[PDB]
């Protein structure tokens, strides 16, 4: 089976991430992280003019880090022009060198692209590739990918893109469901953001397999707490690129509320959203087929969902689902960008059980007397005492049917509990059907003694009936029975176990 | 794959399988050194039932399942007799070794 | 308890003077007896002492 998305940003998670981004600033790095995370999510800064003044005031024109963070933050702020000197231009062009790390190249290139300064993109790539021939680490490779998402397409980015098929093999796979780097959450999120930003700016579809991207996003969202501002920035950028891009939009499909009791409604509703929980309002959805788990035969097919506001909704009141589990195949259609657009979901139809025609009876174990029977019916408790001893045996026969349809039922739980009214000891037996689906129970005191421990007395008799599909589980006090085993000679030796108990002159 | 099942005290928050059980504090052992001297609201359990071997006297039956609960394969019909049924189902059990290991 | 093989005497130790103590007359029977204390209660540590 193809993998469905197991983790994403819910409507709540997107808002908690927005809260985890709207934090006070403490350095240009923090303003960069917050502003660019919000803007990646599409959220705004209320005080953008003040944030711009903050970037202006904190901008050191002599420090590469300050220049990078200010450039990208002011590009993220509207109308936020900032004075830049020719010495800053020379500094940024000098930082792009073989005498610098790939990280320093990244800062210098993103500063130039933020301010809007010319760059010898092919020569910048020559330095990038030369340094990246030593700095073959994952982080430097990701920063080279982001550099190539700033370098002109006229640069020979082929040798940078070829690192993607290396990194994808340098991912560690947590078993069928997740893919991540060992460098963890932030590196995975920034790698996904860099890969998509790069491929969208170069204008080629990413080479990563869609199911591998599904495992990568499952790994990114496998943790829902993002501690530093940089973790929130990275995760927000990854959610942003996976929200809206030219190539791959992950189709979240989930049931609205618990799909467990729909027999109260006989309506199915599907949420169909991206990983920001935005509904794909331009999608279309259909039930391709529904099968019964009890037979694996189909029941319904080729039937379309309708968009009804946010959800896609399908009426099926007209098809008479019996009690059971049913699997619906559903597909999401429309924009060819959709991935994982087909989902198999497990719906459950519930019912209520009618117990009827229960006959409670006793028989003289030699059959010299005809059977005595008392008719009973839930909830009516049986009247008078019934005796099961070395002469008379005792039995129950009862029938369970669906109250609505009258079909046979075979509930998962159907236990008979005899509760000793004095000692409070219980004995529990399981009743089983015959081929006619009539349940029968008999008590033969000469046999069950090993169950009762031969404890004679009055027992309250209960029926316990219930199932995962049953809306209405029964615990009925049906009768009271006195069970008199032939007398044990010495109970006390077995009862010994209760060891937490509280001369003179003449 | 087995679970504790309870069709009468499953929590409203259950996923639809009747296996998240609200264990009543009436079942909680009468031993405040173990369970704490203050009163407790109902407690949520979701896991595998276990049976204390009657052969071992030292076993501490700390939290029994409900009289209605039992342990079985939830999907598969009850051909065999359950491993645990009724108040015999233990959700939490303790041991006090003779060296007083716990 | 005061034990030879089976217990000959069993009595509650009174809480007195910061200690647990009892005064009693030894049985009519000579032998190698043992004093025992066996405070086994649920959840408390099993205390065993013998002299």
């Amino acid at each position: 089976w193809a993998l469905t998305p197991t983790h994403y940003l819910t409507k709540h998670d997107v808002e908690r991430l927005k809260a985890s981004l709207d934090r006070p600033f403490t350095n240009l790095e923090s303003a960069f992280y917050s502003i660019v995370g919000l803007s990646s999510l599409g959220a705004q800064v209320p005080d953008a003019k003040k944030a711009c003044t903050y970037i202006r005031s904190n901008l050191d024109p002599s420090n590469v880090d300050s220049l990078f963070y200010a450039a990208q933050a002011s590009q993220a702020l509207s109308g936020c022009e900032i004075s830049i000197s020719n010495e800053t231009k020379d500094l940024l062009l000098a930082a792009v060198s073989e005498d610098s790390s790939v990280t320093q190249i990244y800062h210098a290139v993103a500063a130039l692209s933020g301010f809007g300064l010319p760059l010898a993109s092919q020569e910048a790539l020559s330095a990038l590739t030369a340094r990246l021939s030593k700095e073959e680490t994952v982080l430097a490779t990701v920063q080279a990918l982001q550099t190539a998402s700033h370098l002109s397409q006229q640069a020979d980015l082929r040798s940078i893109v070829e690192e993607i098929e290396d990194l994808v093999a340098r991912l560690d796979e947590l078993g069928g469901v997740y893919l991540q780097f060992e460098e963890g959450l932030e590196t995975t999120a920034l790698f996904v953001a860099a890969t998509y930003k790069l491929m969208d700016h170069v204008g080629t579809e990413p080479s990563i397999k869609e199911d591998q991207v599904i495992q990568l996003m499952n790994a990114i969202f496998s943790k829902k707490n993002f501690e530093s501002l940089s973790e929130a920035f990275s995760v927000a950028s990854a959610a942003a690129v996976l929200s809206h891009n030219r190539y791959h939009v992950p189709v979240v499909v989930v049931p609205e509320g618990s799909a467990s009791d729909t027999h109260e409604q006989a309506i199915l509703r599907l949420q169909v959203t991206n990983v920001l929980s935005q509904p794909l309002t331009q999608a279309t959805v259909k039930l391709e087929h529904a099968k019964s788990v009890a037979s694996r035969a189909t029941v319904l097919q080729k039937t379309s969902f309708t968009p009804v506001g946010d959800v896609f909704e399908l009426n099926f009141m007209n098809v008479k689902f019996s009690s059971g589990y049913y699997d619906f195949l559903v597909e999401v259609e429309g924009d060819n960008r959709y991935i994982a657009n087909t989902v198999e979901l497990r719906v459950k139809i519930s019912t209520e059980v009618g117990i009827t025609n229960v006959d409670l009876s006793t028989v003289d174990k030699d059959q010299s007397i005809a059977p005595k029977t008392t008719r009973v019916t839930y909830p009516a408790k049986a009247k008078g005492t019934f005796i099961a001893d070395s002469h008379q045996n005792f039995a129950l026969f009862f029938q369970l049917v669906d109250v609505n349809t009258g079909a046979e039922l075979t509930p998962h739980q159907t236990f008979v509990r005899l509760h000793n009214q004095k000692t409070g000891q219980e004995v529990v037996f399981v009743a089983e059907p015959d081929n006619k689906n009539v349940y029968k129970f008999e008590l033969d005191t000469s046999e069950r003694k090993i169950e009762f421990d031969s404890a004679s007395g009055t027992y309250t008799l209960y029926l316990i009936i219930g199932d995962a599909t049953l809306k209405n589980p029964i615990l009925w006090n049906v009768a009271d029975v006195v069970i008199k085993f032939p007398e044990e000679e010495a109970p006390s030796t077995v009862l010994s176990q209760n060891l937490f108990t509280p001369r003179e002159p003449e | 794959k087995t679970a504790v099942i309870d069709h009468h005290n499953y929590d409203i928050s259950d996923l639809g399988q009747h296996t998240l059980i609200v264990a009543d504090t009436e079942n909680l052992l009468k031993a405040p050194t173990i369970v704490g001297k203050s009163s407790l609201n109902p407690i949520l359990f979701r896991g595998v039932g276990m049976v204390a071997d009657p052969d071992n006297p030292l076993v501490l039956d700390i939290l029994t399942g409900s009289s209605t609960s039992y342990s079985f394969f939830p999907d598969k019909p009850i051909t065999q007799y359950p491993h645990a049924v009724g108040k015999n189902t233990l959700l939490i059990a303790g041991l006090q070794a003779r060296n007083n290991a716990r | 308890e005061f034990v030879r093989i089976d217990p000959f005497v069993r009595t509650f130790l009174k809480k007195k003077g910061g200690k647990y103590s009892v005064q009693f007359k030894l049985p009519d029977v000579y032998g190698v007896f043992q004093f025992k204390v066996d405070y086994n209660r649920l959840g408390y540590t099993h205390l065993y002492s013998s002299t």
